[PDB]
């Protein structure tokens, strides 16, 4: 009888981060 | 030049940053046309303007710039760099769907990490692989080996990342792998597990008065709740959603859970109650102009009120869903 959605809420996702800040990193 | 490459940069981070990834790329492409000798800058404005394409939705430009920070990591021997491009990588080609590919890359942000003793690192590679087979296992039309597969190694490595967030007193990194490991759960049809997930994402959400979190984990416990045949519960906890649902500027979100109050609400035979919930997710997916919607709440609306001997407004329905029905043919 139903039509059930495929709907699920999934949680944030990432990327890795550089910054010019990091200038005087060794 | 009015500003040097690493002012333009900078202001590309800040605006990036602020929320505004189109004028950032303007900074950050600013920024690789004047140009710079150090190669260690150029690599973060890479990167940088890799993941502003990202979140613009330009995953081909993403790919090229994490590509290109790619060459500059290796050139130079930065490993932390490497790492993280092909994190990045990985990533992109996930939201591609090339996921043997971006499995390949997050696992070569795995091997350096832990070469290198990055336990944060590791984790979020740990958390990436998790996704990438998450949505590897969905493409194979989510029963198939294909699908339990992926899905089992989703787990995998959900509980790694897990076990790591522990370790590191990492809460709100628990929280997360606490999502997609109760969602993949879900999927496996392993509910009681996924309902044990999401309590405890909706624990640590509460924690962090974090709202949106404890919207997702209610909605998620409701649709878990669904598959154990507890529709009461799974109303109570769908009712939670709906409240912080309504007052959110993106209306899918309160369409959404509309729509599965309006199926419980059939499930518990209160067929009024469930035209009610239709109704409103009716409303909305024609705000939104989202047709298949559309159709799906005129059938379901059709069906409530056939149940109440309302053929009237069934009939209503009807027509409309065979005319949507045919437009998406």
């Amino acid at each position: 009888q139903l039509l059930h959605s495929d709907h699920m809420e999934m949680e944030p996702e990432t990327m890795e981060t550089k910054s010019v800040t990091d200038y005087f990193s060794k | 030049m009015e500003a040097s490459c690493l002012e333009l940069a900078l202001e590309g981070e800040r605006l990036c940053k602020s929320g505004d990834c189109r004028a950032g790329v303007s900074f950050f492409e600013a920024a690789v046309q004047v140009g710079t000798e150090d190669l260690k800058t150029l690599s973060a404005i890479y990167s940088q303007l890799g993941n502003a394409y990202f979140y613009l939705h330009d995953y081909a430009k993403a790919l090229e710039y994490h590509h290109h920070d790619l060459t500059l990591a290796r050139t130079i021997g930065d490993q932390l760099g490497e790492a993280k491009a092909s994190g990045n990588l990985g990533n992109t080609l996930k939201v591609l769907g090339n996921f043997d590919e971006a499995i390949v890359c997050c696992q070569r942000h795995l091997d350096i990490s832990r070469e290198l003793n990055d336990k944060v690192g590791e984790a979020r590679a740990l958390y990436n692989l998790g996704n990438v087979y998450h949505a590897k296992g969905k493409s194979f039309g989510c029963f198939p080996e294909e699908v339990r597969d992926a899905l089992q190694a989703a787990v995998d490595f959900y509980e790694e990342n897990l076990s790591l967030v522990t370790a590191l007193g990492d809460r709100a990194a628990q929280g997360r792998a606490f999502g997609n490991l109760g969602n993949t759960h879900y999927l496996l049809g392993n509910f009681r597990d996924a309902v044990i997930a999401h309590e405890q994402r909706l624990l640590i959400a509460k924690e962090f008065g974090d709202k949106a979190a404890e919207r997702r984990a209610y909605s998620n416990l409701g649709n878990a709740y669904i598959f154990l045949g507890e529709f009461e519960t799974a109303s109570e906890y769908y009712k939670k959603t709906l409240l912080l649902a309504r007052q959110l500027k993106d209306r899918a979100v309160e369409a959404q859970s509309c729509y599965s109050l309006g199926n419980t609400y059939t499930l518990l035979q209160d067929y009024e109650k469930a035209i009610d919930y239709h109704l409103k997710h009716l409303a909305i997916a024609q705000e939104l102009n989202d047709r298949i919607g559309e159709g799906r709440a005129c059938w379901s609306l059709g069906n409530a009120y056939t149940a109440l001997g309302n053929h009237d407004q069934a009939m209503h329905f009807a027509e409309k869903h065979l005319e949507i029905s045919r437009e998406v043919g």
